[PDB]
């Protein structure tokens, strides 16, 4: 469920 | 000018939640933009040559070419006419892999009353829990007004023992990151804030303690937003500046 705040977000399984 | 002391001064709200800024009250703030123009992180300008970012806004290009700075302004799109834009001529990421990368610019920025740089914080300064600080940026809003504008949003540091908890971020967080937010949720940095500032107030200027890296969404109830923790930085950040 992390997600990197950029534009567009890098986000992961957790 | 002195590093973290704005000519505007930033108001308090009378980025998800928060309020659209008084435009110039946060000099340091830049956007960081693909050579075509898109903005696609925050940073902040930390002295006339140099702009903290985080280092996962870079991943789309190794190349410094591809990128270019916007500093002082208070519109996305439609930028005013003394904004400044300065292509980037050397990128360094933090070597331990670590989300927080130095841009250096091609020409230094010249400072005005618009372009200021942060104070950095004193190396491995812990941030005390509850401290009222303040993110900026342009990401999204999801619904609350303030979009395509400047936004800030004043939240409090949370220690890490309360955020790891289970209930929380339940182990997630580093000692090289903090927490900001309100528990109950509702204001939160966002996609389109990495890489920008958050900054706390000492004595009689701002200093630069955070960057927005992530999240688990954005200003979801009990999952605050996680920044990289600039003081844990401070000796390397110097160290590329003094030598390039």
């Amino acid at each position: 469920g992390r997600c990197y705040k950029s534009k567009p977000p890098i986000c992961f399984p957790d | 000018f002195d590093c973290g002391k704005p000519q505007v001064e930033p108001k308090k709200c009378p980025v998800v939640g928060g309020c659209v800024a008084h435009p110039h009250s946060w000099p340091w703030q830049v956007s960081l933009r693909t050579r075509f123009g898109m903005h696609f992180c925050g940073g902040t300008l930390i002295s006339p040559e140099w702009v903290l970012t985080a280092a996962h806004c870079l991943e789309k290009s190794p190349r410094p070419s591809s990128y270019k700075v916007i500093l002082g302004a208070h519109q996305e799109v439609n930028l005013e006419p003394h904004v400044q834009e300065i292509e980037v001529s050397r990128l360094f990421l933090e070597p331990t892999r670590k989300d927080i990368a130095l841009l250096k610019l091609s020409s230094p920025a010249v400072i005005t009353d618009k372009v200021i740089p942060a104070c950095l914080p004193s190396p491995n300064y812990v941030v005390a829990d509850r401290t009222e600080c303040f993110i900026t940026g342009w990401g999204e809003t999801q619904g609350t007004f303030g979009a395509g504008l400047l936004k800030e949003a004043q939240l409090p540091v949370i220690e890490n023992k309360v955020c790891n908890r289970y209930e929380f971020l339940n182990g997630r967080v580093q000692s090289t990151e903090l927490c900001a937010g309100h528990l109950a949720g509702g204001t939160d940095s966002c996609q389109g804030d990495s890489g920008g500032p958050l900054v706390c107030f000492e004595k009689d200027k701002y200093i630069l303690q955070g960057v927005t890296s992530w999240g688990l969404g954005c200003a979801r109830p009990n999952k605050p937003g996680v920044y990289v923790r600039v003081s844990r930085f401070v000796t390397w950040i110097e160290g590329v500046m003094r030598n390039n």
